[PDB]
């Protein structure tokens, strides 16, 4: 065999917050200190304040005067809360509490108590099933403890609840929540985090995302003493000179000098520009060797560039050689201005040289093209490499220029949704992703390097490893800022881990955006445009499936069949065609509104007070189109739903997979006899196995069909009515898959 | 090795990747049996014991090929017989022909409608005598 294997082995530490600014503020040379609002404790403090105020509401007789979805809503909570629940005395408490709620639905609101006993005979967290749609807008929790608790809030109370006030979910402990999540994806699940208040309406996908990370433990990545990264390499060998002739220049591409060979592929001579290191060259050769060697290792796609040297050139040669061609004025400026410049020389197929937005590419070379930059991006994310300058994407708010957060609202203080892109298409003009595989390996980064106080973190994320200061959490008591954006310090590298998912799968947007409005503009059929259209809809709805494949090993059908219940693809498609040309700059205020209407649906339609420029239209300079108005954000919604639906599946599984797997080895201490036990409480711990499974998932469920018999083994003497109804249900699906297989194999 | 079903690769990926705790595409022998009986093919102590001997880690192509020679060790007579067994409540050995439709099509791999109407081939219809068939 070649072994199949990564060079990096993931795990968790205590803290993030290592080696970080001070967390502090200055106004008017004033030092503010900025304190974290802890999560964890506050939400129980909230569900403890939620508890009482049930009590309270039974003592009141009142039952009879809040709504029946309400009430099933309460007492599903608590038959949940108490299945999560392993001390005795408060899973009683909870009980007590909810066994008044259950003797009122029963007498007197009974097609409802039949549609609760439903889902308790499914499962021991049965209001994940019950929020799979608009009844996880009410948020049940907050209106309740707003009517019977009769005291202010603390700060951090009141901070808690101003950020998760959209649905009683985000008070849900750990495991509830987890498996809330990643069930709302599901088949048989219409749950949207989208509201219409009042007439305003409110967009909630990120939250989704912050309450989860805001649960999870600092990740920690260790690659091996043979990663690229830390094997020590001696200087690189250069025993070749590739002689340069102006017969065989084909052109020159930026300071890169093309030419051709007898073999029809390509000798690439990169020079040194301005201000440029020997050392940013030296890690390009480094990297591209690393990648060929273990390529088979890693199954990498891309056709690599193979290295030739790196060494130095007169730069009369330099200029000799490029005098004649086009382009020799803007090269000449482009290189450093010394007599001796560095080269580095590279043999590549043509199709390297090609980026992957090129419009001579047809749909079916230019998806084989994107699936295979797609892949390579993935897979080396796994391998500990992160490349953080595929493309030149950036923000304006005014004029400070600086670089895209594709999932900003995680990563800053009070920012509602992705800003504006600048000059969108030139961003991706020179994009490191071609029509090969992957190029430009050289600008790498470690992983490790998101996961500390690295040059870059510093520089990029300072708001995000620093704190937040915002003057509505200054206390006057404590003297401090609160937030719970401070508390991030701890987890910040698992927030620029997805950030850096997301900005991946935003290159490949932008990229696709520019292939199919050069591939368009021209087009004389109305169809056939909307044609492309689709399809680069379709391409990037699969790519965000592959990145869930590569990274949870979710099969790709399964992943492409979750995202469409969270995104719309009918929507991106309209969304992607309407502003990424210029067609909507010619349209007068009427048409304008009534195409809104078509690519949002319902939705509130993009509001702008900028003045569209004849032939472009959203564009601040006069000449280069837009995505979105001054100071306002992003007309690609969809895009922005998408990015974090596929986030929040891979986070949502990562941390559904460990909930499951702290499970598991409870109900194996069960089983052995290294934790004694009641029947009863065996066979709890079993069926709360079946919720921790992944949805849609056959082989978790038989994993604990098989763990449930040898307990019935272990326990003969037990009943088993509250748990043989969906244990039978995953027994007839075990059956029924081999009878399947079985008939596929007679048809060959 | 392996003449595997694109559904069996699709199934033993996924239980791969879960039981492949810190991502570096190696599960241990820590996990292996789990993984197994996850899979159908909970082995015996000696077939458990002599997978450990042949070892610390095993990639997932190694992973397709100690599936394929547990899968030969299974009577395919046997495996298929006590699944239809479950759909047959009494010990008569016969169930609905109406019904196996909801079956095949609402439930793990489902059955597309030109594949039911297929299987249905060959009022009621005996299990017993169609494993005999094949
Ligand atoms: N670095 C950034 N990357 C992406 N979007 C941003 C960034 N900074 C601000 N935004 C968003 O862009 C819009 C206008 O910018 P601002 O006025 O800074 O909020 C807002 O809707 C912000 O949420
Ligand atoms: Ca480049
Ligand atoms: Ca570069
Ligand atoms: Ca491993």
């Amino acid at each position: 065999h070649v072994k199949q294997y990564y060079f990096a082995r993931r795990g968790e530490t205590s803290t993030h917050d290592t080696s970080l600014p001070p967390p502090v503020k200055v106004l008017s040379g004033r030092s503010i200190p900025l304190k974290e609002i802890p999560f964890e404790a506050t939400r129980n403090e909230l569900v403890q304040i939620y508890l009482t105020s049930i009590d309270k509401l039974i003592k009141s007789n009142k039952l009879n005067s809040i709504p029946s979805q309400q009430i099933a809503s309460h007492y599903l909570f608590l038959r949940s809360l108490a299945n999560s629940e392993t001390d005795g005395i408060k899973k009683n408490q909870i009980l007590s509490l909810a066994k008044p709620l259950g003797t009122y639905l029963a007498s007197k609101e009974p097609h409802v108590w039949k549609m609760i006993n439903e889902l308790i005979e499914k499962s021991e967290y049965p209001i994940i099933h019950y929020l799979k749609n608009n009844r996880a807008h009410s948020n049940f929790m907050l209106a309740l403890i707003h009517e019977y608790h009769k005291e202010p809030l603390t700060k951090n109370q009141s901070a808690f609840v101003q950020k998760f006030r959209d649905s009683s979910v985000f008070l849900f402990p750990n495991p509830i929540y987890t498996a809330w999540l990643a069930h709302s994806y599901d088949e048989d699940s219409s749950f949207n985090p989208m509201f219409r208040e009042r007439l305003s309406t409110n967009f909630y996908h990120s939250t989704l995302t912050d309450n989860l990370l805001l649960r999870t433990e600092p990740k920690e990545v260790t690659l091996s003493s043979e990663h690229h990264y830390k094997k020590e390499k001696g200087p690189i060998d250069s025993s070749f000179r590739y002689q340069m002739s102006s017969d065989r220049l084909l052109r020159i591409q930026g300071r890169t000098l093309l030419f051709s060979t007898p073999q029809n592929d390509v000798v690439a001579v990169k020079v040194q520009k301005k201000g440029e290191p020997k050392s940013t060259l030296e890690e390009e050769f480094e990297m591209a060797d690393y990648l060929l060697k273990h390529q088979r290792r890693l199954d990498v796609h891309s056709k690599l560039p193979q290295p030739l040297g790196q060494y130095s050139v007169k730069k009369s040669e330099i200029l000799e050689i490029s005098r004649g061609s086009l382009d020799f004025e803007r090269f000449k400026t482009l290189i450093d201005d010394s007599k001796d410049l560095e080269v580095y020389v590279y043999k590549a197929p043509q199709s390297y040289f090609t980026y992957l937005h090129d419009k001579n590419q047809d749909l079916e070379d230019l998806t084989a093209s994107v699936k295979t930059n797609v892949h390579d991006l993935f897979v080396l994310l796994r391998e500990g490499i992160v490349f953080p300058q595929l493309a030149d994407i950036f923000h304006t708010h005014f004029e400070d220029k600086g670089r895209y957060q594709a999932l900003v609202q995680l990563l800053n203080v009070l920012q509602f949704q992705l800003g504006r892109i600048d000059k969108w298409q030139k961003a991706v003009e020179y994009v490191n992703l071609r029509s090969s595989g992957l190029a430009d390996l050289g600008d790498s980064l470690p992983i490790t390097s998101l996961f500390t106080s690295s040059d870059f973190t510093k520089h990029y994320f300072s708001e995000l490893l620093t704190g937040g200061y915002h003057p509505t959490f200054f206390d006057k008591s404590s003297g401090t800022a609160n937030s719970l954006f401070t508390g991030k310090r701890r987890l910040f590298g698992n927030y620029l881990y997805l950030n850096t998912i997301a900005e991946y799968l935003l290159v490949i947007q932008l990229t696709l955006g520019s292939y199919g409005d050069k591939v368009t503009r021209d087009m004389m059929d109305k169809p056939k445009k909307e044609a492309v259209w689709r399809e680069l809809a379709n391409v990037m709805f699969t790519s965000c499936a592959e990145a869930i494949h590569i990274m949870t090993g979710i099969p790709q059908s399964r992943a492409l069949t979750l995202l469409k219940q969270r995104a719309n693809i009918e929507k991106h498609f309209r969304q992607t065609q309407f502003w990424m040309t210029p067609d909507y700059s010619k349209l007068d205020e009427d048409t304008l509104q009534m195409e809104q209407y078509s690519i949002y649906s319902g939705e509130p339609e993009y509001e702008f007070t900028d003045k569209l420029v004849s032939g472009v239209g959203l564009s601040v300079d006069g000449v280069h189109q837009d995505l979105g108005g001054y100071n306002r954000e992003s007309p690609l919604r969809e895009l922005e739903k998408l990015l974090y639906a596929t986030v929040t599946l891979i986070e949502g599984t990562m941390q559904l997979d460990k909930e499951f797997f702290k499970q598991l080895e409870q109900v194996e201490k069960i089983l052995s006899g290294e934790i004694k036990t009641d029947a009863n409480s065996c066979f709890e711990a079993v069926a709360q196995l079946l919720d921790l499974a992944r949805p849609g998932c056959h082989f978790q469920k038989r994993l604990v069909l098989s763990y449930y018999e040898e307990a019935k083994l272990k326990y003969p003497s037990a009943p088993t009515d509250a748990y043989d109804s969906r244990f039978q249900v995953v027994a007839r699906t075990n059956a029924a898959i081999t009878i399947q297989r079985f008939w596929r194999e007679a048809r060959k | 090795a392996d003449q595997l079903t694109e559904e069996q690769i699709a199934e033993f990926k996924e239980a791969f990747s879960l039981f492949d705790k810190d991502g570096d595409g190696t599960i241990t022998t820590k996990e292996l049996g789990t993984v197994m009986r996850s899979l159908g093919q909970n082995p015996t102590e000696a077939e458990l014991q002599d997978m450990i001997n042949e070892v610390g880690t095993i990639d997932f192509p190694e992973f397709l090929t100690m599936m394929a020679r547990k899968m030969k060790d299974t009577d395919s007579e046997e495996e298929i017989a006590e699944a239809f067994r479950v759909f047959d409540k009494d010990g008569n050995g016969y169930i609905s022909a109406a019904e196996l439709r909801h079956v095949m099509t609402n439930l793990g791999e489902k059955l597309t409608d030109e594949e039911v109407d297929e299987m249905i081939r060959e009022g009621q219809v005996n299990y017993e005598e169609f494993v005999q068939m094949m």
